[PDB]
């Protein structure tokens, strides 16, 4: 996985503009959303037997 | 009292091409929007401005064609299109595309419009920091253009 | 003399141009393809061992 | 079709026509949603009323539910 | 030559080109479909015959259970999504919005090879290892976790296969959304994009929201098996597992179906020489079906002991989702009218069959929506008839429309219309003889996932036998037709 | 011919109503499609401009709405009708679902050799015209007590005690199934109920 | 039905009135319509005298 | 043979002069505006599908809230920080009718209908 | 020539902030590991214990990934490669806030 | 646009010449092009004769 930072550096130096930056930022947002959903699923797992008081 | 220097943006290549000529590149990548349903209703009942349209030659005549410009390689066929409904009898549901030879008079016999799709190649200085900062003359450019015409040049991909 | 300035111009004026940034570093690419082959071999061996019930350590 | 409810009521008169039409669309969306909810809520409350009526007319003379179901106190 | 061999391998392994990845997705999808069809033929031969003719033991019915589970998984996750979404999604989406490649080019290759590792693990676990998983495609615990016949690492490898398939689908979904949002040519607004693109976008939104929950459920199964926890054991909630799984489950079926609608609309515009009737309505109905599908998941759980108010709510929500599909069907029917669709075209006749079979399947599934009436139809062959007259008679025929349309464009050879007509007609008749009887067998009371049935259900399975023979004929015709497609002439003389 | 319950009678009549509505809609669409196809194949009635009609679209999206509210109301009432008998009973019967046999009040019911797949050696007896409560559960895996001829299908889940109400009116033996994949002997785990 | 917005109608009216005054016609908008319709009338006679071209 | 008729020769169906539909420029358009132009603004096709989406969402939210309000088993007693906990009564169903199971009509029965 | 400059690196705000954040993240990880082993009595093989530990383990994994990101951003900020508008900085900020 | 009747007669003569010498040639060329496209797509290559 060290290949990602290298290609990232050499592509930012050469291939970058606002269209590319917007694409990348939107992808970052979607990834953050996926992580939030993962946490929601695990909280569902945790609180299933706790909200049901009896 | 102190001196501040803002950190410049060092990126070259596509970014420096964009920042050298922001008008042309923005023109290339600027989204424009079409009318919604209520806007179409509000536009279809707007008035003409003057009686010129009854006398002049419309935009898209055999003598006043619609000239459009794409970027690409010399001689490559140009992709152009309508948004539909340039005529009452022409479809308007969706955009209709066209492949046409460059620098030739074409006629759409759906709407009846004459157009001049043509190509301008985006030949630009190799963006590696050696670009010129002051007015340049025709000699070095002459050499580069001669080489491009005779052999071709790489693509910025 | 800013390090970012030097790094950019070196990427353009101090190295042989490679169409692939991973190839801009020769030995790392070697290591990465070696890792790919290693993972292939590991997967094949693990499949062989788990199915047949013998773990290759006794032979 | 969906005529613009705000025009015959004089609402959002300071907005451009596009945004006024957007408000009209929002109002119509609000109306279309409230229909089925109203129908089902009306049916449910009618069912509760009818159950109260039945429990009144069946457990009127009962000795076990003559004061709770008969009177409707805790139907 | 070593150079040529390495060039080919690198061409198909280092690629990040949408067209190449699309054809790879299509090829893998067709292969998985054929494997699933073979397994289904084994299942049908087990059902068609009396006295456990194939397994010959009651102790060996775990073989039949493995068959049903792997058939379900292969046909759902490895056949119809790689073909419906992966193949035409990568090949066409950038082309229709006039761009070069999808955003994040590398993630596309990552997605395809994640699919491949999933298929490899699945096949090696369920073919080359003893006693595979035998719990249906819905891996309900405690059967999946606490069971004598499910103790080997094959079960765990199958669960990890589900994980990798989910990862691949999420990557594809994110890539599709991002590419459609930002990479449209100048002058093309978001809602004027091709209808197939919008269906792909909504499918992607569906996958993003629901897959992490399935990941959590499958990790729960793995932990129960290995860490010996009680998440779903007697001190746990198998109902919790079901809630999570089905929160993923129904969005999955709508993900499967919507791209078929998009493809059908696109191909119709192409082959009838007329625009879609009510394009805006069809797009809005697509998005409405996508959104409504997230609120109905528990209509698969009317018998586990839900609260009565929840049962009422889920029946209501299922009806709500029924509405927009009807709108779409009417739009299709009116689109075909006043057109000039080709009268000798496998695409045209496949569209007819798709429309009819989907309406029938929708009605049968609308019967199941009612909670009360689902008391008599849960876990019978009525449900199998439903989701096979939808999946195997509507989604499949949508992909056949796409197949008989795009082959002359991808390869540049016409299509043998008479041969293809034999294939399609026999596929239609053979399937209708297998699945239709199931409905009346479900009402009569036959249970699903059983290899041996009571003597009262003979006629249904005789008709199924007839249908299975016709299906074998049809699929052989299909594969032979494709082989003949890429082969030059074999006879030639002088007249 | 008797129904053997009133819950099942209600379910059957609701099913019949839905069948009537769906067959009417199917006939209407069949007539429309027949006309369209007959015109199409003969190459008659072609119009490229017919790609929209606002009033038709609004009407055809309104009609399914008003014909589905009736169905939903009827379904909800049928559900609550199924569940209203709870509390009016005087007998409790406990059912345990084991691996390929049932247990009724600590008595084991297993499939018999006298019947192929439908008979067991120990039925479950309930009096006719007598509300009863079944307390169903399982010990190892998920089964499903399925007697749909009396309108009953209750999943027996380990560690989850389900409670259902049963009331038979016709005397005789009712044959049901396990209706949930429990393993190898899933197809040979029937249910027998004697209403006497 | 076409809707046309007459820009600078005051200047247009002034110029039209002066044109009509020069031609010795009434300076009223109806007179302008009558004159423009008289300009284009009588074309059939001129059409009838056109000799056909060679095939 | 009137001037307008002549000027009307280029505005008949046969020889109508073509006219291309125009674009517009929007200085700033976020996703919300996109919606306002994409879905809203077509409120003859978006009306009832959007209504179905809203009805589904509202019904789901209402069901959740109603359950959290009236269901006897559920309780936000161990779910919410202690500062807000004194507003929760988790054992209410076990305390109805003084805890004695001898008189229905004294124990609440939370059903939508036909309780 | 390209030579690392500790003076400029320490006179840069991004390098300091990312290093401090990475240090605090490591402290948090060590503290949370110290309460998982020698503080609690219930293990991951219980009813509440399992759910609680799954939640905190997922959070700890995300914290480890965030620590890696902060270390990478510290490395890039030391070299002077991180600008004000860096999407790397945006991603790390959003991830840490999440 | 012709304004007086003399311009109308001039444009009528021009139209007659153009019709004899520039428009009918265009019409016949286009008709041939359409038939030639049909022939190119005929013979089992494309879907000519399936509708229309
Ligand atoms: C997309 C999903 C999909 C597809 C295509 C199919 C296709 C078929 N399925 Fe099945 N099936 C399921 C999904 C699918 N199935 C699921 C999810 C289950 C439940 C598993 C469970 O119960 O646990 C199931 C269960 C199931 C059973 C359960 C038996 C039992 O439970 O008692 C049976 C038996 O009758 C059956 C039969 C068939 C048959 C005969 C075909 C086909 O032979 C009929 C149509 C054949 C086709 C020709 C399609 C194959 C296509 C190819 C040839 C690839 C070429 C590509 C294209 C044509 C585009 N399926
Ligand atoms: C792509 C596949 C696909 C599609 C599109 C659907 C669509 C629908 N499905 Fe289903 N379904 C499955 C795949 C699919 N399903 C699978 C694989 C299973 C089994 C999972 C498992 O248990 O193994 C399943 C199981 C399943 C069940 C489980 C029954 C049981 O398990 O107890 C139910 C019941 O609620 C259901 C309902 C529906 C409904 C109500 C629709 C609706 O979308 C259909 C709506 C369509 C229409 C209604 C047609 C349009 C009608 C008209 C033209 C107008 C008529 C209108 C009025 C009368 C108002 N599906
Ligand atoms: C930024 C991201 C943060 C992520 C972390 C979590 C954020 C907080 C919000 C999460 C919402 C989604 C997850 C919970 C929903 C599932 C709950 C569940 O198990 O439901 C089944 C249980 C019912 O379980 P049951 O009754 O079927 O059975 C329980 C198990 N047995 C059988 C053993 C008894 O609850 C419900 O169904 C209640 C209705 C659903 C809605 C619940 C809303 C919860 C709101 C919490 C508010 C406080 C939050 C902050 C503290
Ligand atoms: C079954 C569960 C399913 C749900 C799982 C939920 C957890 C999160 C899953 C995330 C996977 C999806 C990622 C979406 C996109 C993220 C942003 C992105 O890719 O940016 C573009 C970039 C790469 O884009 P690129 O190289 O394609 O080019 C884009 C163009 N440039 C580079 C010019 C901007 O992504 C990365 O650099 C990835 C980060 C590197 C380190 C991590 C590698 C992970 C590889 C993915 C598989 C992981 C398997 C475990
Ligand atoms: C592949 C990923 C890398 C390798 C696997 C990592 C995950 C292992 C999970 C099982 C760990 C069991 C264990 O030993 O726990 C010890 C520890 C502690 O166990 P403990 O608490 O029982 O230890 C006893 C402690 N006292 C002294 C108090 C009695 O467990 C955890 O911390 C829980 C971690 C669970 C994993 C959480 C992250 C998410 C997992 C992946 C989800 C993916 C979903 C999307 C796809
Ligand atoms: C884990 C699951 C990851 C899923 C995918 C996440 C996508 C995030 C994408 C972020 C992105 O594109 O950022 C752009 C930014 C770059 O933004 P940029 O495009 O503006 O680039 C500017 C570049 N400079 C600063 C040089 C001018 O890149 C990064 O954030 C770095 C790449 C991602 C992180 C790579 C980590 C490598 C280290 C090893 C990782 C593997 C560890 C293995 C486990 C070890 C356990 C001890
Ligand atoms: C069941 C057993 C297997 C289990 C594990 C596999 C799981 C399922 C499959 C997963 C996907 C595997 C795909 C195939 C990968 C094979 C390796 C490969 O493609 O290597 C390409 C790599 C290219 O190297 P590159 O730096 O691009 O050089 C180009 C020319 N100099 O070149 C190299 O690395 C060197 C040459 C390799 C040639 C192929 C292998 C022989
Ligand atoms: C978020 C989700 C929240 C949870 C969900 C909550 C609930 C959802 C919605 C609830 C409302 C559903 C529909 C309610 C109406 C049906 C109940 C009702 O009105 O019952 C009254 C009546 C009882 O009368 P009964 O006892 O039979 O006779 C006594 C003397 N004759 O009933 C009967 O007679 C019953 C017999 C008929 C049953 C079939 C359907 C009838 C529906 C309407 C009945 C009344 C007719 C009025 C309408 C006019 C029709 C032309
Ligand atoms: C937009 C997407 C919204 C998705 C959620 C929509 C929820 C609609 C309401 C459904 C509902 O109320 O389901 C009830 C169900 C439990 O029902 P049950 O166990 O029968 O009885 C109640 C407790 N005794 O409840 C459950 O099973 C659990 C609670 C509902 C699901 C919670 C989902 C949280 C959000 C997940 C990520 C969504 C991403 C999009
Ligand atoms: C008179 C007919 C019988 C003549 C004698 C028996 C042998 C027949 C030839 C066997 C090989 C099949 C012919 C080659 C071919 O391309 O078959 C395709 C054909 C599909 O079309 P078909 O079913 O022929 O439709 C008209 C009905 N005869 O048929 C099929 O696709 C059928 C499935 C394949 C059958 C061959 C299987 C392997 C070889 C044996
Ligand atoms: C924001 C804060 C949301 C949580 C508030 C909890 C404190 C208030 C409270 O206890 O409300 C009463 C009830 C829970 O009380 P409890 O006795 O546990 O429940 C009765 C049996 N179900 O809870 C309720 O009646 C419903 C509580 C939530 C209602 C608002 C939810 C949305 C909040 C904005 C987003
Ligand atoms: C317009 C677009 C399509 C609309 C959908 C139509 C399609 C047909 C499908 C469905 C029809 C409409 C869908 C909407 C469903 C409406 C049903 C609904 O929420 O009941 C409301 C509920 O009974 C009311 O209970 P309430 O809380 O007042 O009282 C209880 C308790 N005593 C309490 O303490 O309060
Ligand atoms: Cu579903
Ligand atoms: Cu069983
Ligand atoms: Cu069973
Ligand atoms: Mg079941
Ligand atoms: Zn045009």
């Amino acid at each position: 996985n060290i290949e990602w930072p290298l290609v990232i550096i050499y592509e930012y130096i050469y291939l970058t503009n606002y269209n590319i930056q917007n694409n990348l930022l939107y992808n970052i947002a979607t990834f953050i959303f996926l992580e939030i959903l993962l946490f929601i699923g695990f909280y569902w797992l945790y609180i299933n037997n706790i909200i049901h008081y009896p | 009292d102190s001196v501040h220097v803002f950190r410049p943006e060092f990126a070259q290549g596509k970014f420096r091409i964009d920042l050298d000529q922001p008008a042309k590149q923005n023109k290339l990548q600027q989204q424009i929007y079409t009318l919604t349903d209520d806007e179409r209703e509000m536009y279809e009942d707007e008035p003409y401005i003057g009686v010129d349209h009854l006398y002049e030659a419309h935009k898209g005549s055999k003598e006043n064609p619609v000239v459009v410009e794409a970027i690409g390689v010399h001689g490559n066929d140009v992709f152009t299109g309508c948004l539909g409904g340039c005529h009452k009898d022409a479809a308007d549901a969706v955009a209709y595309y066209t492949i046409v030879p460059p620098n030739t008079l074409a006629v759409c016999i759906d709407c009846g419009i004459h157009f001049v799709a043509r190509i301008n190649e985006q030949l630009t200085f190799w963006p590696d920091g050696t670009q010129p900062w002051e007015k340049v003359d025709f000699k070095a450019v002459e050499g580069f253009l001669y080489k491009h015409y005779k052999y071709g040049s790489p693509l910025m991909i | 003399k800013h390090p970012e300035w030097v790094r950019t111009m070196r990427m353009f004026h101090g190295t042989v141009w490679r169409h692939r940034p991973e190839f801009r570093h020769p030995w790392f690419s070697r290591g990465s393809r070696a890792s790919g082959i290693i993972m292939l071999v590991f997967g094949a061996v693990a499949y062989g061992e788990i199915t047949f019930g013998k773990r290759l350590g006794g032979v | 079709v969906f005529p613009s409810i705000t025009k015959p009521l004089g609402l959002f008169k300071n907005l451009p026509r596009q945004h006024r039409a957007a408000r009209d669309a929002s109002i119509w969306l609000a109306i279309l949603t409230a229909g089925p909810f109203g129908i089902f809520i009306a049916f449910k409350y009618y069912a509760d009323w009818y159950d109260k009526k039945l429990l009144m007319e069946y457990y009127k003379d009962s000795i076990v539910y003559g004061e709770t179901y008969g009177k409707g106190k805790y139907v | 030559m070593i150079n040529n061999i390495m060039h080919m391998i690198n061409k198909y392994t280092l690629t990040t080109s949408h067209k190449i990845i699309g054809i790879l997705y299509g090829y893998m999808g067709y292969i998985a479909g054929i494997l699933g069809y073979i397994i289904s033929m084994l299942i049908r031969m087990e059902l068609n015959t009396q006295g456990l003719a194939i397994v010959r033991k009651v102790k060996e019915v775990t073989i039949y259970n493995n068959w049903i589970t792997i058939h379900g998984l292969i046909m759902l996750f490895v056949f119809i999504m790689p073909v419906g979404i992966g193949f035409y999604g990568n090949y066409l989406i950038p082309m229709l919005i006039g761009t070069s490649e999808l955003s994040m080019p590398r993630m596309n290759g990552i997605s395809f090879w994640m699919l491949i590792v999933g298929v490899v693990i699945f096949v090696i676990s369920n073919v080359l290892m003893s006693k595979p998983i035998s719990s249906g495609w819905t891996l309900y615990p405690p059967l999946s976790t606490r069971d004598a016949d499910n103790i080997g690492v094959n079960i765990d490898l199958s669960l990890l296969v589900v994980h990798v398939l989910g990862i691949s689908s999420t990557i594809g979904s994110v890539n599709y959304i991002t590419t459609n949002k930002y990479n449209r040519h100048v002058g093309l607004t978001f809602m004027n994009i091709n209808i197939y693109n919008f269906s792909i976008i909504v499918t992607s939104i569906l996958l993003i929201g629901s897959l992490p929950i399935l990941g959590v459920a499958i990790t729960g199964l793995l932990l129960d098996r290995n860490i010996n926890s009680t998440i779903y054991d007697v001190i746990g909630d198998p109902v919790l597992y079901q809630h999570l799984f089905w929160f993923f489950g129904h969005p999955e079926v709508y993900v499967i179906i919507l791209p078929v609608f998009g493809l059908t609309s696109l191909i119709l515009t192409s082959i009838i020489h007329k625009d879609i009737f009510g394009r805006e309505g069809m797009m809005y109905c697509i998005i409405s079906i996508g959104v409504v599908g997230y609120f109905v998941w528990a209509h698969h759980m009317f018998t586990v002991g839900l609260d009565i108010d929840s049962r009422s709510y889920f029946s209501i929500a299922t009806s709500i989702i029924s509405i927009p599909t009807s709108v779409k069907m009417f739009s299709y029917i009116n689109t075909w009218a006043s057109g000039r669709g080709f009268r000798g075209n496998n695409s045209s006749w496949s569209f007819f069959s798709f429309l009819i079979c989907f309406c029938f399947g929708g009605f049968t599934g609308l019967l199941l929506s009612s909670g009360s009436l689902d008391i008599m139809l849960h876990d019978t062959y009525f449900v199998v008839g439903h989701f096979h007259t939808v999946l195997s008679l509507a989604a499949t025929f949508g992909l056949l429309i796409a197949h008989y349309f795009f082959l002359p464009i991808i390869f540049s050879y016409s299509i043998f219309e008479s041969f293809s007509f034999y294939h399609t007609f026999l596929l239609l008749v053979g399937a209708l003889l297998v699945f239709y009887p199931m409905h009346l067998a479900g009402l009569s009371g036959m249970a699903r996932r059983v290899p041996e049935y009571a003597d009262i259900f003979i006629p249904f399975m005789t008709v199924g036998f007839h249908g299975t023979f016709l299906l074998i004929f049809s699929t052989l015709t299909f594969i032979r037709s494709y082989f003949q497609f890429l082969s030059h002439i074999n006879h030639s003389n002088y007249l | 011919m008797r129904y053997g319950n009133r819950e099942i009678e209600s379910i059957i009549l609701f099913f019949d109503q839905t069948i009537i509505l769906y067959t009417s809609i199917i006939n209407a669409l069949i007539v429309g499609i027949i006309i369209i196809i007959r015109k199409w194949y003969n190459r008659k009635g072609i119009c490229n401009q017919y790609i929209y009609h606002i009033k038709i679209e609004v009407i055809w999206t309104i009609l399914p709405i008003i014909f589905l509210i009736v169905i939903v109301l009827h379904s909800v009432t049928v559900i609550y009708n199924l569940e209203i008998n709870k509390g009016t009973n005087n007998k409790y019967i406990n059912v345990i679902g084991n691996q390929w046999y049932w247990i009724y009040n600590n008595i084991e019911s297993r499939i018999s050799s006298l019947g192929r797949i439908i008979l067991v050696d120990q039925p479950l007896f309930i009096k006719a015209n007598n509300n009863t409560h079944l307390i169903i559960s399982s010990l190892d895996v998920i089964h499903s007590f399925a007697l749909p001829t009396l309108g009953i299908k209750v999943d027996a889940i380990p560690g989850r005690i389900n409670n259902i109400s049963i009331n038979g009116l016709t005397q005789g033996l009712y044959v049901g199934y396990c209706s949930e994949l429990c393993g190898s002997g899933h197809a040979f785990m029937p249910i027998n109920l004697i209403v006497y | 039905e076409q809707k046309i917005k007459i820009i600078d109608s005051e200047v247009i009216s002034f110029l039209a009135k002066e044109i009509l005054g020069k031609l010795g016609l009434e300076t009223t908008p109806q007179a302008a319509r009558q004159y423009l319709d008289s300009l284009v009338e009588g074309a059939e006679a001129l059409y009838a005298k056109i000799a056909p071209v060679e095939p | 043979s009137t001037v307008l008729s002549i000027l009307g020769k280029r505005f008949q169906r046969s020889a109508l002069t073509p006219k291309m539909n125009p674009f517009i420029r929007i200085r700033c358009q976020g996703p919300i505006e996109e919606f306002q132009r994409g879905f809203i603004g077509e409120f003859h096709a978006f009306a009832l599908p959007g209504a179905c989406m809203l009805v589904a969402s509202c019904l789901g939210t209402f069901h959740i809230i109603r359950c959290l309000v009236v269901n006897p088993e559920l309780s936000l007693a161990k779910v919410i920080p202690e500062i807000l906990q004194p507003f929760t009564n988790p054992n209410a169903q076990l305390k109805a009718a003084d805890g004695k199971d001898d008189d229905d009509s004294q124990v609440p029965k939370q059903w939508g209908m036909w309780g | 020539p390209l030579v690392f400059d500790p003076k400029r690196a320490f006179n840069d705000e991004i390098f300091l902030c990312c290093s401090l954040c990475c240090i605090i993240f490591l402290i948090f990880l060590f503290n949370q590991y110290e309460e998982f082993a020698h503080e609690l009595s219930f293990d991951i093989r219980e009813q509440f214990g399992l759910g609680f530990y799954m939640l905190l383990g997922l959070h700890g994994s995300h914290v480890i990934f965030g620590t890696i990101m902060l270390a990478l951003l510290t490395l890039w900020g030391a070299q002077g490669s991180v600008g004000p508008q860096s999407h790397a900085l945006r991603f790390t900020s959003l991830y840490v806030h999440l | 646009v012709a304004k007086d009747k003399y311009q109308l007669a001039k444009q009528m003569a021009e139209f007659q010449y153009k019709k004899s010498y520039f428009e009918k040639p265009w019409g016949y060329m286009f008709a041939y092009y359409c038939d030639e496209d049909r022939a190119r797509l005929c013979g089992g290559i494309g879907y000519v004769g399936h509708h229309g």
